[PDB]
């Protein structure tokens, strides 16, 4: 399919994105999650095209910054589809969201609460809880939850629901079913502290490649029909955009290393896209990217110690000037001048 | 030398540029201090030995009120050795906050240490 348009440009790192894969995956979504309303975590990929198709279908948008609600408000999306769900929210951001009609704002601590109280006190707060590996802890614990639920009243702020987020690398569905359980308990103490709760947000983390979805979604559906039967939204990201993109990188340096004891030829290729540019994954989530063509190790443009895309892979010789490919490079591979790059994306909508 | 103190913070100072020792007397938490340094708008927090004491981010989040509001910082950078052993989990967690990894050589930053930069809005 679009796995040729690459070649049509082969004659400086660039993307091609199957903009249909975005749609079929959304179709796959509401066929697997008919009850849940997906809200795109735009921080995953803030490319306008990716958003504009998604918005035009029927997905909400979990935004996390000023520029992000801009992108999504400019596309004429009604502020009733926007949820501001940044873990740590700056004050000016609370205000901007207030001045612009966005109402759903998350929280998981009293620190976040005070901030909301003096910037946007009339917001619809959704208490993010902590589903059971990361440094700091995110989400409230079942106890502190209650204290937040009371404090919200003792401040007179409307809490309208709860949220969680198991995130990536969840290696067991019994984690999802548990949060929804804890999400019930929290709904209670809220209804008990006197809140007309109605919004359950289950966050995001569902995979976007085939390396599974329905497996995670199928332990969910009986859990929602259980604890929450008769509103449910989500905050997916990696799901939608992963398998859509394919990165094309050009070899820009070649070196041969021998290591003789007393007999081992090995190649090193340097490309024009690195771990500080696109491949944030490998030092973030410790990815394992396999390279495609048309023994070695692939390194990045910055001559840095850990600008190492792949450390060891069996690969025929080159020379310089060749392109290599990486599939499923759509999630968290795009961002800018801090911090600069900007590549070019080729959207292919069949 | 009594820089700043409110209900949640206690930042004493160390000496030019201006180094800050911000400390969170949070509403119920243990003691969390962050040896930071403010140099020309931007502030540079150094990240402790790890693992992190149970208080942050509630502490660190306060460390972003101030300095956005008192130090009027446009940039807040964090740094840790590289090394360490949880560089991943570290890189990952702070990224959940509006942070991002900084490509070496930037004008606002040694090679033994890994940086990350959060910009305000
Ligand atoms: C609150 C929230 N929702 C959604 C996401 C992104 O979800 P996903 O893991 O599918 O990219 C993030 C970060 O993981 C997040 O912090």
């Amino acid at each position: 399919t679009a796995k040729d348009i690459l070649d049509q440009k082969i004659n400086d790192a660039f993307y091609v994105a199957d903009l249909g894969d975005i749609l079929k995956k959304h179709l796959r979504w509401l066929k697997a999650l008919p009850r849940v309303t997906p809200f795109y975590a735009v921080k995953c990929n803030d490319s306008k095209a990716i958003v504009k198709t998604l918005a035009a279908t029927g997905t909400g948008f979990d935004c996390a910054s000023k520029t992000e609600i801009q992108l999504v408000q400019s596309l004429g999306v009604p502020p009733e589809r926007i949820i501001y769900a940044n873990p740590c929210k700056q004050v000016s951001q609370i205000k901007y969201a207030a001045n612009n009609g966005v109402q759903m704002m998350t929280f998981d601590s009293e620190v976040e609460l005070m901030k909301v109280a003096r910037a946007h006190p009339k917001a619809k707060l959704v208490l993010r809880i902590a589903t059971d590996r990361l440094s700091v802890k995110f989400g409230a614990t079942l106890r502190t939850s209650r204290l937040l639920l009371e404090r919200a009243k003792e401040l007179n702020i409307d809490v309208v629901g709860v949220s969680f987020h198991v995130g990536s690398g969840c290696t067991d569905p019994e984690t999802f079913v548990q949060a929804i359980s804890d999400a019930r308990c929290v709904f209670d103490m809220g209804a008990e502290v006197g809140f007309s709760m109605y919004l359950l947000d289950i966050g995001g983390g569902f995979p976007g490649s085939e390396d599974k979805f329905e497996e995670i979604t199928g332990v969910i559906n009986p859990a929602l029909d259980k604890y929450f039967p008769s509103r449910i939204i989500a905050e997916p990201g990696r799901y939608y955009v992963a398998s859509a993109f394919t990165l094309a990188v050009n070899i820009i340096a070649k070196k041969i290393v021998l290591k003789e004891q007393t007999s081992e030829q090995t190649f090193m290729y340097y490309v024009n896209d690195g771990v500080y540019g696109s491949f944030n994954c490998i030092l973030y989530d410790h990815a394992h990217v396999k390279p495609l063509l048309q023994s070695s190790s692939i390194w990045g443009p910055t001559c840095d110690g850990l600008d190492r895309i792949v450390e060891r892979c069996d690969l025929p010789e080159m020379h310089v000037g060749d392109w290599m490919l990486f599939e499923n490079m759509g999630a968290y591979t795009v961002a800018t001048f801090n911090g600069f790059q900007r590549p070019t994306i080729y959207y292919v909508m069949s | 030398n009594l820089f700043y103190s409110d209900d949640r913070l206690n930042v004493t100072e160390e000496d030019k540029t201006r180094i800050l020792n911000v400390q969170s007397r949070l509403t119920d938490a243990k003691r969390i201090n962050w040896r930071t340094v403010l140099s020309g708008g931007s502030l540079y927090i150094e990240i402790p030995g790890g693992a992190l004491p149970e208080g942050s981010k509630d502490s660190f989040a306060v460390l972003l009120e101030f300095a956005e509001e008192q130090l009027r910082a446009d940039h807040v950078f964090i740094c840790f050795h590289k090394n360490r052993e949880d560089r991943a989990a570290l890189l990952r967690t702070f990224s959940f906050l509006g942070f991002e990894i900084v490509r070496p050589g930037h004008p606002l930053v040694r090679p033994d240490a890994c940086f990350m930069a959060y910009t305000f809005e």
